[PDB]
């Protein structure tokens, strides 16, 4: 029935203030389309550190995509993707923050470059992960394949690399044509 | 609280020269300082944010740098279009505070003003006020004297001048001086001469007309 | 195309009020912070405050929190600024500018053209346009926009089809208390008599649209 969804977006330095913006708007179009439903989101920004931009109970309470992501600030740092996925799995999906135990845990990752650290995401084994590689650093194949590890198998379904950030509007419209 | 001081409060530089404006802050503000370019009559245009980063669209010739308390806008290879007042503002704490700016003017070669003289329109005569308007077009520097003479009389206290901002392309100024009288004191005299003394002008140039002929 | 158009300014009596407007076009209004920045004739810039379309969270400069109130209309994508008990110093141009809240605090990247607010107990007055006819190989002819308050006056020639050699001088304050300025243009000495030259004198405050054909 209900699914708890988390937005783990990249706020690295290779993001331009305009590219970052498209990432916040994509998450805003995702919540508008999926509001008026069982779904209930949270958002966490990662680079060197890990900050939860708004948790599950904040959503249920506010509900307006826009008003929730207003005090968001670009970190301009590294892209410690592993530490992010773990932070989300043991610090964000919690019932003190307002996660529903009966919901199926989903995570959408949005990065524009290869991870900056090491380790493993075995803690988020039971968290369906969708990773999305954006552009210009995910061009060769050696890089695109590095995102396979963060996502769920088959990676064929869970990993999505885009040519440009302007292609995020496109991915939106591909989820408006799905089941 | 946060006082931003800019230096200098104005300057002139030849096209191509490397300009540098400094904006010092009250208390450190990390690398957060932005720079704006206000063309006369238009709205400030962002240039540089977070100390040194260029906004997308700003020509490379604009450069920022500095941290803590002393920052500097560096226009390398000034242009004729780069004429405006350059503002600086910090974005590290509220309230947001700005600088006082620095008018950056384009120094060029001397320029001779073209004098012209306009006889009050009769439509204004049927009002009861006559205003003779003298024009000086496309000249430089900006300093230039204008002397009103009604039949060899130096008209003091009853004149006003309007100097235009520099041209965005050509770099020269223009001025407009007017003389306000009574349709009584106007039609009381015939000779109306406008005297213009400019650096560019080898010798004081006068233009004038006769009342009732123009 | 991000566009920030402004309106609502003019002449207001001291101890009076006035509500400015900022109609934005070209981006998702509820996704960015919006600010109000004013500018005293020939002086520095001053920050008034910011509001967020999505829910109206507001943050003011304290100097303006007592009289200035900011609000919005998500429906029309219009930003407003409520000003009360205005005084002589509050005369300035008020711009509204979109802003980036990502780094540090806020820096503005898209400004509006500006709106001139004049606070005085004088009365609005319509300007009068007197032709500055051409000489009796380059000649010039102008339009003199006399006595009008408050400011400003916009002037273009031949519907804006003639821009080269056009100089519209700054408004000069005369002892009467009204403003006056001229607007001249330099044309070939040959086109005269055959080419028609008309300026367009628009005084917004006193809603006076005068078209004046020279000669
Ligand atoms: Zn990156």
């Amino acid at each position: 029935g209900n699914v708890d969804l988390v937005f783990l977006f990249d706020g690295s330095m290779s993001l331009q203030p305009d590219e970052f913006q498209k990432i916040l708007d994509f998450m805003k179009d995702v919540m508008k389309k999926l509001s008026n439903t069982s779904y209930q989101f949270a958002a966490v920004q990662f680079s060197t550190s890990y900050k939860t931009e708004f948790d599950f109970s904040d959503y249920v309470k506010r509900k307006d995509p826009d008003a929730l992501l207003k005090h968001v600030k670009h970190m301009l740092l590294l892209t410690n993707t592993f530490g992010a996925i773990n932070y989300v799995a043991t610090e964000v999906f919690r019932e003190e923050l307002g996660a529903r135990p009966d919901a199926t845990k989903v995570l959408i990752i949005i990065t524009d470059g290869e991870a900056t650290d090491s380790g493993n995401i075995d803690a988020a084994k039971d968290i369906i992960r969708y990773i999305i590689g954006i552009g210009k650093h995910f061009q060769t194949k050696e890089s695109q394949e590095t995102l396979h590890k963060f996502a769920s198998k088959p990676a064929s379904e869970f990993v999505k690399i885009l040519d440009t950030f302007e292609k995020l509007k496109d991915l939106f419209t591909e989820l408006q044509k799905k089941i | 609280d946060i006082q931003m001081t800019q230096s200098p409060s104005s300057l002139s530089a030849s096209v191509g020269d490397r300009v540098t404006i400094t904006c010092r802050a009250s208390k450190t503000i990390s690398k957060y300082l932005a720079w704006y370019q206000q063309k006369p009559g238009k709205a400030p245009k962002l240039l540089i944010y977070s100390g040194s980063t260029l906004q997308s669209g700003v020509p490379s010739r604009f450069s920022g740098s500095g941290s803590g308390t002393d920052f500097t806008l560096t226009i390398s290879s000034l242009q004729p279009e780069d004429f405006a007042t350059y503002y600086c503002q910090q974005h590290n704490e509220y309230p947001l505070t700005f600088g006082q700016g620095t008018k950056v003017e384009i120094k060029r070669t001397v320029a001779a003003p073209s004098v012209f003289i306009f006889p009050p329109s009769d439509e204004q005569l049927k009002s009861g006020t006559a205003s003779v308007v003298c024009l000086l077009n496309n000249f430089y520097p900006r300093e230039a004297k204008v002397q009103w003479k009604v039949d060899n009389a130096l008209q003091s206290g009853n004149s006003q001048e309007s100097v235009t901002e520099q041209d965005s392309k050509d770099s020269t100024y223009s001025l407009s001086s007017t003389l306000t009288l009574s349709k009584a004191d106007y039609e009381k005299h015939k000779v109306y001469a406008c005297e213009v003394t400019h650096q560019g002008l080898s010798s004081p140039v006068t233009k004038s007309f006769n009342r009732g002929e123009c | 195309e991000v566009q920030l158009v402004e309106s609502g300014g003019g002449l207001v009596q001291p101890g009076g009020s006035l509500r400015l407007s900022c109609a934005a076009s070209g981006y998702s209004f509820t996704g960015h912070w919006m600010n109000w920045v004013r500018q005293a004739p020939g002086k520095g810039l001053e920050w008034v405050g910011m509001i967020h379309p999505s829910d109206s969270e507001t943050r003011y400069n304290q100097k303006f929190k007592d009289r200035f109130t900011i609000s919005v209309d998500k429906s029309k994508n219009t930003l407003y600024l409520q000003m009360n008990s205005l005084r002589a110093e509050d005369t300035a141009v008020y711009y509204c500018a979109r802003g980036i809240y990502f780094y540090g605090t806020t820096y503005f990247d898209y400004w509006g053209q500006g709106t001139l607010v004049t606070v005085s107990s004088a009365s609005t007055k319509g300007p009068s346009v007197f032709p500055l006819a051409p000489s009796s190989g380059t000649a010039a002819l102008g339009c003199l926009v006399k006595d009008y308050f408050p400011e400003p006056v916009t002037v273009s020639w031949n519907s804006g089809a003639l821009t080269s050699g056009v100089h519209t001088f700054p408004a000069v304050l005369q002892s009467s208390g009204l403003y006056s300025l001229s607007s001249v243009v330099t044309v070939p000495s040959s086109s005269l008599g055959t080419q028609t030259y008309i300026c367009n004198v628009n005084h917004k405050p006193s809603n006076t649209k005068v078209d004046k054909k020279v000669e």
